């Protein structure tokens, strides 16, 4: 369910977000971790979600993780950073749910469930099967298939959903998408 | 070529608050991560507080939390470390470092190699000892050994709070045999050590061995004759 | 979570021997683990990072292998200069940069019985107040040597303050100082005082005695 925020034409300082938190990584792909920062662009998008700090290695820029073919994606051509960190907790702004949640298999199961092809979402969208699913995944590995109508497209359209559980202190994945334009640059920070 | 320059030895007292600031120059003020480390006397290396200055966020070491604030100013490029309530434990030297710079070669912010050091800065913590004067008390020399190749003597170094001192033998004409001990703190909230020089016994009593003691806080010089 | 073991500390090697040493994360890092090699007295200096590549500058094709917890580190050949107290960073995750214990890295030569001396407190020093009484041990190959103190053959805890020179670069030899911690009073108590340190140099405990001294 990976938040999303869009900021269009406005100047910024990144910096105060990052002061709140304590942020313990900052991948910046095809980018310097400070040159998204230090020079300016057409727009910029901003994504927060509740993401295990503990799978660093299933948030990767390419992996065979669950994540990467089915909860999150991010497009390769443009430069992507992802930041994980952690509110002091001190601030009371933010509250905590119940666990973190995360689709490990959303495949085109067959109407007779012998052969199966994997369904991948590609950056930008919310995957097919999370419409299927809720908000929080009750108990490990839970699956739910929804009667699939012929106006829907008929065969069997199914969805999956794997425990996380979460620590006192919050763990919240941040991924950021820079686009280059070709004068309307207006997004920046005697 | 990162350069860093960080304060002065520092001496205080317990539950007072230290501020040590650490000045980097040679990289971009930006990309570069400074991490504050202390090393503790004769002890394992240990790491409190790690800050990137332009993000301005700050993660501590479990121990230490809630005891370290750590502030970075981007213009004046200065780094401040700031610990209250000081105990005796606190004593050692800190260190900051500078990961590498990014912006051409790098996207974790430390990634290749990362840290590149300081002067460091030894602080003291003391609960009411200012600056002593440093007292020789001589080794007495009792003719107890039976070895007459080889006699050891010495001077001994006491009731003094500051932690230099430096001490020569016959005006640093003897260099060899020479077994200077490191000062060491004791209860009294001072550190005390011994010089001591192996000299054959037929040359003990031909010539005098001079202990000459110099401590840039007190600045004063004493000599004893032995 | 995060945990950090090093190598058996003092590993002895001789000039010209390979050394390795290995430091285990307690969990899976995987690819960040730096060697740090830390001069007595001095700031530290960096080796291997991400124990995949070698620090610009950094000689003697230091080599560091591994995956996951485990990580090593195998200098071929070694030189005086290369000994030196040895870290290990694990880094990623910046939540808690923990470095390791460390070992010391020491030349290792035939064991050397220690020298036994023994310092009476002068008399200036008795009217001073102060009651001192020094035990000296010098030309031990060996780090480890327990120094005990015996009044009426009774041993004492908490009277004895301990200092350890480095090993000369001339002749790689140890000496250890032992203090009374200056007991101003119970001194009368006591006529006897004495000095034992325990050493595989020597042939048997010896032990330095001064009663009624002057």
């Amino acid at each position: 369910n990976f938040k999303r925020l869009v900021f269009t034409n406005c100047n910024y300082n990144l910096t105060k977000l990052l002061s709140l938190f304590s942020v313990n990584d900052f991948t910046c792909s095809q980018i310097s971790p400070a040159a998204i920062a230090s020079n300016c662009y057409s727009s910029l998008i901003l994504d927060y979600f509740s993401y295990p700090l503990s799978m660093k290695s299933d948030l990767s820029v390419s992996s065979a993780g669950p994540i990467s073919q089915f909860n999150y994606k991010q497009s390769f051509s443009n430069p992507t950073c992802l930041i994980l960190a952690t509110v002091p907790h001190n601030l009371t702004t933010i509250t905590k749910p119940l666990k973190y949640s995360y689709i490990n298999k959303c495949s085109r199961l067959l109407s007779d469930d012998r052969t199966e092809v994997p369904q991948l979402v590609n950056a930008n969208q919310y995957s097919p099967c999370v419409s299927i699913v809720p908000s929080t995944v009750w108990e490990d590995g839970d699956y739910y298939r929804k009667q699939l109508s012929p106006l829907e497209g008929g065969g069997w359209l199914v969805a999956s959903g794997s425990t996380v559980a979460m620590t006192e202190q919050l763990q919240m994945g941040f991924g950021i998408t820079v686009q280059y334009g070709t004068d309307t640059n207006s997004v920046c920070p005697i | 070529e990162v350069q860093l320059v960080q304060s002065g030895a520092e001496v205080k007292k317990p539950g007072s608050s230290v501020k040590v600031s650490c000045k980097a120059s040679g990289g971009t003020f930006s990309s570069y991560a400074i991490c504050w480390v202390r090393q503790a006397p004769g002890q394992g290396l240990e790491w409190m507080g790690g800050i990137i200055p332009f993000f301005g966020t700050v993660n501590y070491a479990q121990k230490f939390q809630g005891r370290v604030t750590i502030t970075a100013d981007e213009s004046t490029s200065t780094v401040y470390m700031e610990l209250s309530s000081l105990r005796s434990e606190d004593t050692a030297v800190y260190y900051c470092a500078n990961s590498y710079c990014s912006s051409t070669n790098c996207y974790r912010y430390y990634q290749n190699g990362l840290d590149v050091w300081g002067q460091g800065t030894t602080v003291t913590v003391s609960s009411a000892w200012s600056t002593k004067g440093p007292s020789v008390f001589p080794l007495a020399p009792s003719s107890k050994s039976t070895s007459g190749g080889t006699a050891a003597l010495g001077c001994l170094v006491k009731d003094y709070f500051p932690e230099p001192v430096t001490v020569s033998w016959n005006s640093g004409a003897l260099t060899s045999g020479v077994h200077t001990f490191p000062a060491v703190l004791q209860s009294s909230g001072l550190y005390s050590l011994s010089s001591v020089v192996t000299v054959p016994s037929s040359s003990l009593g031909t010539q005098t061995y001079i202990c000459n003691v110099n401590h840039k806080p007190s600045n004063t010089k004493v000599d004893k004759r032995v | 979570a995060i945990r950090m073991t090093q190598s058996p500390v003092t590993l002895s090697a001789s000039v010209g021997d390979r050394v390795t040493i290995t430091c285990r994360a307690s969990q899976s890092i995987s690819s960040w683990l730096a060697w740090y090699q830390q001069k007595p007295g001095k700031a530290p200096k960096l080796l291997i990072y991400k124990a995949s590549t070698l620090q610009s500058g950094v000689p003697s094709r230091f080599s560091g292998s591994g995956s996951g917890t485990e990580f090593t580190l195998t200098i071929s050949s070694l030189q005086p200069d290369d000994f030196a107290t040895y870290y290990c960073q694990q880094y990623d995750n910046y939540s808690q940069l923990t470095f390791g214990p460390g070992t010391k890295l020491e030349i290792k030569r035939t064991v050397a019985a220690p020298s036994v001396f023994i310092f009476p407190p002068s008399d200036e020093q008795l009217k001073s107040g102060t009651a001192s009484v020094v035990c000296l041990l010098n030309n031990f190959y060996p780090r480890e040597a327990k120094v005990q103190w015996k009044v009426d053959n009774a041993l004492q805890s908490g009277n004895s303050q301990e200092s350890v020179t480095e090993q000369d670069s001339k002749d790689s030899t140890y000496s250890l100082s032992s203090t009374l911690t200056l007991s101003k009073a119970d001194y009368e108590k006591h006529k006897v005082y004495a000095c034992e340190v325990t050493h595989q140099g020597l042939s048997s405990p010896v032990t330095k005695s001064f009663n009624r001294g002057e």
